[PDB]
């Protein structure tokens, strides 16, 4: 979206979040990811891989 | 052969080590951390993870 975002007068910055990568042979339990609808589904896990 | 230059983000693992020398009473035992060893080298034999 933008490579350099700067921090607008309506957004106060939380943080900055590292790339969390899966190598070849590795997974992640995602603890309360989205689904569709762009809202946090708590308590789901959703494992990830590949 | 080769020579590069250490990108911006890359780094090497463990350095510039060696290469696996095995003589005819030499070998070397492999655990496949990855499934699907198909083509990684000639032997042509699909290894499973971890066999």
């Amino acid at each position: 979206d933008t490579e350099a975002h700067v921090p607008d007068v309506y957004e106060e910055v939380l943080g900055v979040v590292p790339i969390t990568t899966l190598g070849p042979r590795h997974y992640c339990v995602i603890l309360d990811p989205m689904g569709p609808d762009g809202k946090n589904q708590l308590g789901q896990k959703r494992v990830v891989k590949g | 052969e080769k020579s590069f230059f250490l990108q911006p983000g890359e780094r090497l693992e463990r350095g510039i080590q060696d290469v696996y020398v095995l003589s005819e009473q030499q070998g070397l035992l492999l655990k496949a951390l990855q499934p699907l060893e198909e083509g990684e080298s000639e032997e042509k034999v699909s290894h499973q993870a971890g066999d």
